[PDB]
């Protein structure tokens, strides 16, 4: 029913950070989350999901490595860890549901990224 | 909350349910509206004399045993009550084997209504017998029906009717034969009497008409073709006998 | 409510019913009355010496334990009541692979009466085995049997006897006939005692009265021999000089009078016995080979 | 791995004209398209799931058509509040989507 | 209201998972037959088809009733009740039992304690056939029956004096062959389970060369 | 003791629970999802117009009413357990004769998480109605339908959905191919909604794509055809003088060629249009009769 | 034509159960074969198998016979007709090999 994502932040360059996702009115067990990037003025992008049941998780080819995806089930929370930041990554990141035929139902409110 | 009052309510149907008697059993008959949705026709063959056709085979009669009026919808159930209900005893009069359909379960349906109307479906795969004409051959038409009757119940107990006269039996134009053609078809209600009594009759029965392009590249043309090479024999010189007979009797081997 | 009272009824009969045991198991025999509608009588198979065909099987007999009184003199019942009260266990002695016809429902009627007189009525297709002596094929009449008894019921225990005259007992229905190269002509019944090393048994027999169809038979193997053999002496009318054209006659024909024999020979079951076919084959043989040989004496 | 071409880039007209937009795509999606719209300063919003079904609280205005590799999307009798982004996206495989369409005036 | 009583009684306290003298001595079972009709004898999946009545009579203590009854004569339904050996027929590729109008089966109990069970069964027997020298060879297809899951030491066969009874003979479907007659036979056979008491039947065909002869010779 | 906690929480599990009533029969739909791992892709059969398929049918939904704790988070359980709860009555829309293997046992398994979720397999083979137009036949490629649905539950009650990606939802076993002249390139689910009287439902299509292989029929037919056209044409360069010799080229031609023009109709199922190979058929049928044309006129 | 080949076999399982256990009876009893219905045996059945059936004269050919430690033995007479791809290109100098997968 609900995604609420963490609050903006600001990194600086060449470091690591991760990004939480609370879920609510829901349990993740159930479905796959997704994790969609956003460049500005830009077509979404979409980096990897994982199935909460029992860990899988796919990668895009291109953040293969970059990224990290894992779930806190007993929280309820899936995270987003991005490691060696550079200063193309500077972003809007959101948090998707699936549901009704693969469609991303549910989105987050969305999370900034930006790098010096 | 809905769940609990609808397996109350279940529980309350079947409770104290004589399967053994028919709805009304010292009233008047009780009414059964068939539909019948053909899935696909089959090996019409000439040898066995019969052919094979998947249907999807409904009922529909009203039991005041079974309405109910505390839980406003109309409620689907497992298969497998259709064991502890009365549904009536249809058979095929004129079918050699026929089974229902049975993976991933038994393809049946129960779905009652709060007035107490039951809709009972199946799934059915039967051979039928059709004794063919042939002496039209490869140029004929053949009348092959089905043959719905009541076994156990007599025109006092049970009568039959096709439930949207026109429109009880549909896809019937979807069917595609590889070497026939479904001229039409009707719908039939009658009365047979036997040494019994007299049962309640439907009968759904095709006219096919046999595609002869098959035939014709197959065997008329061939013997069209053979007799020019008799032809071809007169042409030919008296002298050589040897080639003028060897002609005639090659004709006569193809 | 309404059917409690028939509800009630049919308890009544069921408690303290023993269904192991048969009707007046004290003081009398259980006299059950056979009665057969043949609805197809389906084709004949003489490579497997049987038919099949298609019957509703009637029986009725009398059970003092299933009285009853009612707003109704006839209870005519689901055919699961019949799992639950004694039939009787008849068998098709010369059956093959009977089946009882169980779409949409058991194709059972069971009707009981007010003075416990019962009926039980059963559709199904029997495979039988009709010996046959195929001497005068494909001119032969046969007369293909069914007889049926009781399996576990002497002669002093259980008797058959036919419903109406016995005349009257077998209906053959007249639409149904699925008879493709024979004729039924008739039916005959009969009834009698057969002695056996567990007892003495009723055995009840039927006889249907076939007659083959020849045209099939003429057309396809009689006609070209005839035309072989006319062939064969049309050879004759050449001239001698053209010697390859009389020899081809010759091995031609000889070699289709051999084909013809294999290929009839093939229709019938293997049999040790020679068929009139056969000698017909055989004659038109020899008259073939005789031309040939007289036109190498010439 | 799948592209998905969304075309035009960008296009406008006065209120309530139909519009229609054209995604595409490159390798066979079987009715597994989606759309959504994702207004300035704010999240995507799913609009049409899969091929042609409306999304619950969706006005009747939207329409979707389905194909195996070509979609569309028809706003008959456009108003004056759908003035933002639309974004085919495929489910078929690992999901993708496509540049998306702007809307103006 | 006294044979009810006396099957009600028999059938109290009854294990019918527990063979006769099970922790005693071996069950003795008199196995015996009625050939009604031998079906054809192919060659090309060297098999042949008998059509046969089974009857096996042993003594079973649990079921001795007292009264003035000499027999129970009652039908299939009691089958199922009392233990059954579990015989079956060794060099059998398919067999089958008849089941209509009902299961054609018998059960006689009488007053010292014994059982005949008889059955209708049709079975399709492979005999390996010598087919060097035909069609001028001459054969004798076997019929193996025994225990399956019973060694030597609980279930034990014995044929009759005159347990393999024939019919007619004219009506039966030998076409190329002819019945010249039987013989009998009891062995014991390893297995990896233990040592079971196998019963055999022989029946002595002679062949005729007529058909052959006249499609080929 | 240390197997009665279990067969505690099993009979906890199952008192009041009624098997009749799908998973949230009042508010929500059930929403199974499903998954197919084809074992062998069996034969094609175009006479019949049909093929095999063997698969381990997986479903998967979630029932509120068998939730448990205890030591273990998933209970593996046997294939009688599966009769006892409510399970989804899934059939082959377009399927002519299955059968759900049953030896030694039951080939199904249930596994019950603790948080009420299902998994539910079975192994079973499939014979599916395969339309198929034979035009370009033997240069021809099919799409062989595999359609499923729930007999009776409409898309208001239950609905399904591929397990994975629908791309992948669909394996089919690497070593597992039992096609003679045919080649699988690959295959397609899409998910749909079918019209029936009864009322709207939910069907998963998947498409399995096929290309013939044309080495048998080269060797069969073509080459056959092409050598007995060389050999009509060998006719013309035979002296003029030996007519019988031309003559018994014509003949045997034309005999082998109709025996050609049988043979190979009988390869494909009775169809009124006419596919590739009558046509080449034809015309080299033309080039023999033009060849003996030729010889008239010279 | 069929790609397959047919056999009947004795198939025999063997595994312990503690809770067959007994020590009062110094014999290995074994029992009719209804009683296979009302214990665990495993779920066994072969991959590649188009169809099969355990015969059925005089009674399902079907064995249990328990141990006094526990071992249960249980025994099946089945037909089965297995599937055998095979590769014809060295027809009829070729050398086949034929499989049957027994899985759990
Ligand atoms: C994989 O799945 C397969 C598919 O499910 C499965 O095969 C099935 O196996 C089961 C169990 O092994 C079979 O069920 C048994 O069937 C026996 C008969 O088998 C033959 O007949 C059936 C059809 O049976 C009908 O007809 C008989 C006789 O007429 C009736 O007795 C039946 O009840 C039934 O009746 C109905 O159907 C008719 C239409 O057909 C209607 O007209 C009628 O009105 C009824 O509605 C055939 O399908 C069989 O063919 C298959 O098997 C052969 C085997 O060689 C194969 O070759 C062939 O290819 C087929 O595969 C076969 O021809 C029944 O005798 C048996 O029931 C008795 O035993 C059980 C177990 O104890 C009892 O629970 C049951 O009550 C019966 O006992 C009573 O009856 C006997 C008399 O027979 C008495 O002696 C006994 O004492 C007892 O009496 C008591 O109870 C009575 C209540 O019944 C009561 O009246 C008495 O008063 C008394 O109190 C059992 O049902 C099933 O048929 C198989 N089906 C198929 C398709 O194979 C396979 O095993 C699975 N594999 C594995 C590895 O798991
Ligand atoms: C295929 O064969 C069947 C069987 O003969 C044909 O059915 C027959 O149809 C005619 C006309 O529809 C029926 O005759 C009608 O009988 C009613 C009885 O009330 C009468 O009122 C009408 O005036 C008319 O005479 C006939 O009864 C019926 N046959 C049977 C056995 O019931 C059918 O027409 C054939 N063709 C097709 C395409 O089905
Ligand atoms: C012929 O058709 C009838 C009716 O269509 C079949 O009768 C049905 O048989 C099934 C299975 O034997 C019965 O289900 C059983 O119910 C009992 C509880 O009563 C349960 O313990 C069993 O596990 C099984 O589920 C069903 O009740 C019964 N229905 C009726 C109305 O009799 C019959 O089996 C068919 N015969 C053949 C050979 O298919
Ligand atoms: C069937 O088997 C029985 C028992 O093995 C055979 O019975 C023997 O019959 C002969 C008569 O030829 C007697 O001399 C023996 O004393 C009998 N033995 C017993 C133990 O009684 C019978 O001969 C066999 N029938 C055959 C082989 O046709
Ligand atoms: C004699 C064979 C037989 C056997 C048996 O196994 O004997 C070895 N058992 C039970 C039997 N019931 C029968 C009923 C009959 O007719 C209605 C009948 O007709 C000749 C024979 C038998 C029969
Ligand atoms: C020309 C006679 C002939 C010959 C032959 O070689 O005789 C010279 N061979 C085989 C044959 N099969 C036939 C089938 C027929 O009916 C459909 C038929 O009808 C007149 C004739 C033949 C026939
Ligand atoms: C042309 C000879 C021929 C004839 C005939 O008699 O036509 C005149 N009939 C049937 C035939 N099947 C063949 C298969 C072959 O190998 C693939 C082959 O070799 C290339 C030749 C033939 C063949
Ligand atoms: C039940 O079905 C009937 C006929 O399909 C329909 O008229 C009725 O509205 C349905 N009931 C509910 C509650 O949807
Ligand atoms: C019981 O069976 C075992 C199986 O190995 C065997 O060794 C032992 O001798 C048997 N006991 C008796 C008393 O037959």
């Amino acid at each position: 029913v609900q995604l609420q994502q963490s609050g903006a932040e600001l990194v600086k360059p060449g470091a690591s950070v991760k990004l939480s996702c609370t879920a609510s009115g829901f349990n993740i067990k159930d479905t796959y989350m997704y994790w969609v990037k956003q460049r500005p003025e830009q077509g979404l992008e979409w980096i990897g999901r994982i199935d909460p049941a029992n860990g899988d998780t796919k990668y895009d080819p291109k953040f293969q490595g970059k990224a990290t995806i894992t779930t806190d089930t007993f929280s309820n929370t899936a995270y987003l860890q991005l490691s060696s930041l550079t200063s193309e990554d500077t972003a809007v990141y959101y948090c998707a549901r699936k549901g009704l035929r693969w469609a991303m139902d549910y989105w987050g409110q969305g999370t900034s990224v930006t790098v010096s | 909350s809905n769940m609990s009052l609808v397996k109350e309510t279940v529980d309350r149907l079947l409770k104290g349910y004589d399967i053994r008697l028919r709805p009304d059993f010292g009233g008047p008959p009780v009414a059964v509206g068939m539909n019948i949705d053909i899935a696909s026709i089959d090996m019409v063959s000439e040898v066995n004399m019969d052919y094979t056709l998947t249907m999807y085979f409904q009922q529909a009669w009203r039991d005041k045993r079974l309405s109910y009026n505390v839980i406003p919808l109309n409620l689907t159930l497992d298969n497998r009550v259709a064991d502890q209900l009365w549904v009536p005893d249809t058979y095929f009069l004129n079918d050699k084997k026929s089974f229902v359909h049975g993976v991933t379960v038994k393809n049946r349906m129960i779905r009652l209504h709060p007035d107490g109307t039951v809709l009972y479906g199946l799934r059915i795969t039967t051979t039928a017998a059709c004794m063919m004409d042939l002496r039209r051959y490869p140029l004929d038409e053949q009348n092959c029906t089905l043959e719905i009757e009541s076994y156990g119940y007599t025109t006092d107990d049970i009568e039959f009717y096709w439930r949207g006269d026109d429109n009880a039996v549909t896809g019937v134009t979807k069917i595609e034969l590889p070497q026939f053609s479904i001229v039409d078809y009707k719908l039939i209600t009658k009365k047979v009497v036997f040494s019994t009594g007299s049962y309640p009759r439907l009968s759904l029965s095709f006219k096919l008409k046999r595609n002869i392009g098959y035939f014709i590249l197959q065997t008329y043309m061939p013997s069209i073709l053979i007799t020019i090479l008799s032809w071809v024999s007169f042409w030919i010189n008296y002298d050589a006998s040897a080639a003028r007979v060897a002609l005639g009797i090659t004709t006569v081997l193809t | 409510d309404n059917t409690t009272v028939f509800t009630r009824i049919l308890d009544r009969l069921l408690d303290g019913y023993d269904n192991r045991l048969r009707p007046g198991l004290g003081e009398r025999v259980t006299e059950v009355k056979t009665d057969i509608f043949v609805t197809s009588f389906g084709p004949v198979s003489d490579h497997d010496m049987e038919y099949t065909i298609d019957v509703f099987f009637r029986q009725s007999w009398k059970d003092e334990r299933l009285k009853f009184k009612g707003p109704m003199t006839v209870l005519r019942l689901n055919n699961l009541m019949a799992s639950k009260i004694w039939t009787p266990d008849t068998f098709f002695h010369n059956g093959k692979k009977s089946v009882a016809h169980n779409m949409t429902m058991p194709n059972k009627l069971l009707r009981i009466t007010e003075d416990g007189t019962l009926l039980y009525t059963m559709r199904l297709t029997v495979r039988a085995e009709c010996p046959m002596h195929l001497e005068d094929f494909p001119m032969d009449a046969h007369a293909c049997p069914l007889k049926f008894g009781s399996y576990a019921y002497t002669r002093a225990e259980v008797v058959y006897e036919w419903t109406r005259e016995p005349a009257r007992s077998v209906v053959v229905a007249e639409d149904g006939s699925r008879l493709n190269q024979y004729d039924l002509l008739g039916q005959t019944v009969d009834s009698g005692i057969v002695q056996s090393s567990t007892g003495e048994y009723v055995v009840m027999t039927t006889h249907f009265h076939l007659k083959r169809k020849i045209g099939y038979f003429v057309i396809q193997t009689y006609l070209p021999c005839i035309m072989t053999v006319i062939l064969s002496q049309v050879s004759f009318w050449l001239n001698r000089e053209s010697v390859p054209a009389r020899t081809v006659f010759g091995v031609t024909t000889v070699l289709t009078m051999t084909t013809l024999s294999i290929s009839a020979r093939n229709s019938l079951p293997k049999v040790a016995y020679a068929t009139a076919m056969d000698w017909f084959i055989a004659v038109c043989y020899a008259f073939v080979f005789s031309a040939l040989i007289e036109f190498a004496t010439v | 791995n799948i592209v998905m071409t969304q075309s035009p880039k960008s296009m406008s007209m006065s209120v309530g004209e139909r519009v229609t937009l054209s995604c595409k795509a490159s390798e066979y999606v079987g009715t597994y398209v989606s759309w959504y719209q994702q207004k300035p300063e704010q999240s995507p919003k799913l609009l049409i799931y899969g091929a042609s079904n409306r999304y619950t609280g969706v006005p009747d205005r939207f329409t979707g058509s389905g194909s195996a590799t070509d979609f569309t999307l028809t706003i008959g009798s456009v108003q004056a509040e759908d003035l933002a982004d639309y974004h085919c996206g495929q489910s078929y495989s690992y999901p993708t989507f496509g540049a998306g369409t702007k809307l103006e005036l | 209201g006294d044979v009810t009583v006396i099957l009600n009684n028999l059938l109290e306290g009854y294990d019918n998972k527990l063979r006769p003298d099970i922790g005693v001595k071996p069950t003795l079972i008199h196995t015996d037959m009625y050939v009604n009709s031998i079906g054809p004898v192919n060659a090309i999946n060297m098999e042949y088809t008998i059509d046969i009545f089974f009857a096996q009579t042993w003594y079973d203590r649990r079921l001795k009733f007292n009264s003035t009854i000499k027999v129970l004569r009652l039908n299939s339904n009691m089958v199922g009740k009392i233990w059954i050996p579990d015989t079956f027929f060794r060099n059998s590729k398919k067999a089958d039992a008849h089941w209509i109008t009902t299961p054609n089966r018998m059960l006689r109990i009488w007053n010292d304690g014994r059982v005949l069970y008889t059955l209708r069964l049709t079975i399709d027997a492979e005999c390996q056939l010598q087919l060097h020298n035909f069609p001028m060879d001459e054969h004798s297809c076997p019929l193996e029956f025994s225990s399956y899951g019973y060694p030597r030491e609980e279930i034990v066969y014995q044929w009759k004096r005159s347990s393999v009874e024939v019919g007619d003979t004219r009506s039966w479907r030998l076409y190329q062959f002819s019945f010249v007659g039987l013989r009998n036979t009891t062995e014991v056979v390893k297995t990896t389970s233990g040592d079971y008491v196998v019963m055999s039947v022989y029946f002595d065909l002679s062949r005729r060369m007529g058909y052959f002869t006249i499609q080929t010779y």
